[PDB]
Order: C-alpha cells, then sequence, then structure tokens
C-alpha cells in the first residue's frame, strides 16, 4: 500500500526558489531509482531527472543545469532544488520510482503544478460508443526492442499509472480489454470493451535506450 | 617470444560485463603495430599514453580484459565518467596506463533467437570500487522488508540479460569489446 505524498503551489508571479517535499511509505530514496516528471498545462510531459542510487544523477538534456536534485536518506523526503526560472517551466510536477525492466514509473504521488526515439501515435483522437473493440498503434524510428515499451492510462483528476510494462506481460490488475502485441517498429494497443474510466488519454512510452526517457504527445479516447 | 595477445582479441567466447575475462603477459614480446593498424575492430580510441610512443616505453606487465557492451555504452566506457554500468558493473581507475579498444563484430554477436548468454547488473546497495567484481546471485532487497530472502515485489532479482536479434538500429547491437592496462613494476620489465 506504498504512498507518496508531496505539496508546494502558488507563484503566480516569479519567485527563484521553490521547495516540494516528496515524502514516502514502504522504500527510501537511497533504495532504488527517484524520477521526476512534469506536465505542462494540455500538452506533452517529459523526463526532466532522475537520481542513481549512491550519488550519481543527470538531467534533462533540453536545460541543463538550474535544477539540483539531493537525496536526503535522513528525512526519506526528496527535494529538487531551484535557483531561478523563467516562463514555460510551469507544470504539474510528479516524483516517481522506477525499475525499467519489470516496471517502468510504478508507483506516482498526486503532485502539484509551479507557476511563474520518438513515439508517434498514429491513430489518434477517437470518440466511440461504449462496446467496440478499439485499436492503438505507436511508430518508432530506430525500430527498438519490444522488451522497451510500456503504455499508461490517464484520467483527469487522477495521476496516471500504467498498465503494461514490457508491452507483452500486463502488471498487476490486468484488463481483460488493453492486449500488447508489437511486429517490428510499431506496437499494436487494442482495447476489447470501453467502460466509463476507460475513455480517456493514453501515451506510448520507451524506458532503458537511454538514462533519459522519452514520452508521447497522447492522444483522447473516448 | 609473441605474446598471446593476437589471440586475446581474436577469441570466439567473450564473457558478459557482470564478469570480465583477465589475462596476463608474462616473458614475452608483443607486436603492437598489428593493433596500430588498420584491423577488424574499427575503432582504436584510447587515453593511456601517446600510441606511437609505446615502443620505447619500458614497461612491467599487460593486462587484458575483454566484455561485450552496447553501442551507446561504448561511449561511456571511458574512465573518469559515471555511468549505469560502469558505476555498477565495471569501472576505470582514472591515471591509468594503457587503452580501450571498440568495434561492433554484430554478425557474430547478433542471434536469431537473441543471444542472451550475456548479462548486466543494475541492483546495488552503493556504487563499485574500481577494479573489483561482485558476480552475486543474491536476491537484492530495496524496501523497508527484507523479503525472507524470497522474490518479491519491493526485492528484485539484480542479475538479467539483453535482448539481441540479427537486424536492429545501430548502436543499440551489441559491441564486442577489450580493454588493456599498462604499468610499472620494481621487477624486471618482461616486455
Ligand atoms: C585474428 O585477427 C587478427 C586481425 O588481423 C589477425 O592479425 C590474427 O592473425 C587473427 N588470428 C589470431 C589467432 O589472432
Amino acid at each position: 500500500e506504498v504512498q507518496l505524498l508531496q505539496s508546494a503551489g502558488g507563484l503566480v508571479q516569479p519567485g527563484g526558489s521553490l521547495r516540494l517535499s516528496c515524502a514516502a511509505s514502504g522504500f527510501t530514496v537511497s533504495a532504488n531509482y527517484m524520477s521526476w516528471v512534469r506536465q505542462a498545462p494540455g500538452k506533452g510531459l517529459e523526463w526532466v531527472s532522475v537520481i542513481y542510487p549512491g550519488g550519481s544523477t543527470f538531467y534533462a538534456d533540453s536545460v541543463k543545469g538550474r535544477f539540483t536534485i539531493s537525496k536526503d536518506n535522513s528525512k526519506n523526503t526528496l527535494y529538487l532544488q531551484m535557483n531561478s526560472l523563467r516562463v514555460e517551466d510551469t507544470a504539474v510536477y510528479y516524483c516517481a520510482r522506477d525499475l525499467s525492466v519489470a516496471g517502468a514509473f510504478d508507483i506516482w504521488g498526486q503532485g502539484t503544478l509551479v507557476t511563474v526515439i520518438v513515439l508517434t501515435q498514429s491513430p489518434g483522437t477517437l470518440s466511440l460508443s461504449p462496446g467496440e473493440k478499439a485499436t492503438l498503434f505507436c511508430r518508432a524510428s530506430q525500430t527498438f526492442s519490444s522488451n522497451y515499451l510500456a503504455w499508461y492510462q490517464q484520467k483527469p483528476g487522477q495521476a496516471p499509472s500504467l498498465l503494461i510494462y514490457g508491452g507483452s506481460t500486463r502488471a498487476a490488475g490486468i484488463p481483460d480489454r488493453f492486449s500488447g502485441s508489437g511486429s517490428g517498429t510499431d506496437f499494436t494497443l487494442t482495447i476489447n470493451r470501453l467502460e466509463p474510466e476507460d475513455f480517456a488519454i493514453y501515451y506510448c512510452q520507451e524506458y532503458g535506450s537511454s538514462p533519459r526517457v522519452t514520452f508521447g504527445q497522447g492522444t483522447r479516447l473516448e | 617470444n609473441l605474446c598471446p595477445f593476437d589471440e586475446v582479441f581474436n577469441a570466439t567466447r567473450f564473457a558478459s560485463v557482470y564478469a570480465w575475462n583477465r589475462k596476463r603477459i608474462s616473458n614475452c614480446v608483443a607486436d603492437y603495430s598489428v593493433l596500430y593498424n588498420l584491423a577488424p575492430f574499427f575503432t582504436f580510441k584510447c587515453y593511456g599514453v601517446s600510441p606511437t610512443k609505446l615502443n620505447d616505453l619500458c614497461f612491467t606487465n599487460v593486462y587484458a580484459d575483454s566484455f561485450v557492451i552496447r553501442g551507446d555504452e561504448v561511449r561511456q566506457i571511458a574512465p573518469g565518467q559515471t555511468g549505469n554500468i560502469a558505476d555498477y558493473n565495471y569501472k576505470l581507475p582514472d591515471d591509468f596506463t594503457g587503452c580501450v579498444i571498440a568495434w561492433n563484430s554484430n554478425k557474430l554477436d547478433s542471434k536469431v533467437s537473441g543471444n542472451y548468454n550475456y548479462l548486466y547488473r543494475l541492483f546495488r546497495k552503493s556504487n563499485l570500487k574500481p577494479f573489483e567484481r561482485d558476480i552475486s546471485t543474491e536476491i537484492y532487497q530495496a524496501g523497508n522488508k527484507p523479503c525472507n530472502g524470497v522474490a518479491g515485489f519491493n526485492c528484485y532479482f539484480p542479475l538479467r540479460s539483453y535482448s539481441f536479434r540479427p537486424t536492429y538500429g545501430v548502436g543499440h547491437q551489441p559491441y564486442r569489446v577489450v580493454v588493456l592496462s599498462f604499468e610499472l613494476l620494481h621487477a624486471p620489465a618482461t616486455v
């Protein structure tokens, strides 16, 4: 029943610093990997930073520096230091844990928004009455491995989670609606039946190709 | 006496990352121009000393290490920098003398079903002291619970293999890599 709690916000006009306290239960920051992903308002969500157990850390390629992730084993609380920012930095910040082989970004907190290989989803946005089989296809460019694919569920007002981690074997709480099977560069996401919580946005996912993790823009399914 | 370093370079079997082969050279002479010139291995870029001056340098003994890693990992294999494999599996002590050999033998490395004989290690409590291996099959627990030494959700098995195939994007197919180190001892240098 591992859970996560953090809080930050405000700052309608620029504030140089801001610190959010990612406090965890069931695991420690020194235990395994820690990750951060920010979701811009109505835009694609991208990777920013991961710390490696033992001290090593990498930051986002888009904006090198200006951040500082520090791992505190004393408090069990993860803090991400800011120096100062500009516009477009604002987004809801999620702190999450990853292991990248049997689970990709397994458990996420609730998050909050600060203020101041490519995957392309061919089907696009689909609206459909409940009761019909649906499919989603993810297009790539470097014909990577099937084991590196992941797929995610997102519902408004709910922090997104995962359904299948490897693209072949479904994670805990298997749905008999979604399925994972891929050939070549395109990996099929087919759906059997539609449920009220099922009508939602979905993102193709790739992990392990590099220390940085890439996401897709996402498509709306309803 | 000719050295078996050419034999080591031209070897059918390389061990995986988690356990790297090690060979030593004694009372022998090694012509380094065979490595200096064009080889079936494409890349010869390395840092130890000036490669041309190698002839006149007196050196005691030679260490030979080989393994199989990924194409991007070939970038990170260099010393003085931090990577997931390097910090956890194979670490090069900085200021070392001797240098690195890199190439892609994709034709033999790739397998139709996937050559899974090659392995890596991605779970450890802390970092790794340079020039030291931990070939441990021990179940790894990270979170609060110890798992009683059994497979569980929080703990995980640290060892897991790659995924290969005959046709793949460049830079991700396995790369065979051999490295060597040079040093001096008080003993008569047998080189
Ligand atoms: C292996 O390949 C090298 C590269 O040309 C060659 O010099 C050598 O004779 C071959 N055989 C052995 C046993 O090293």
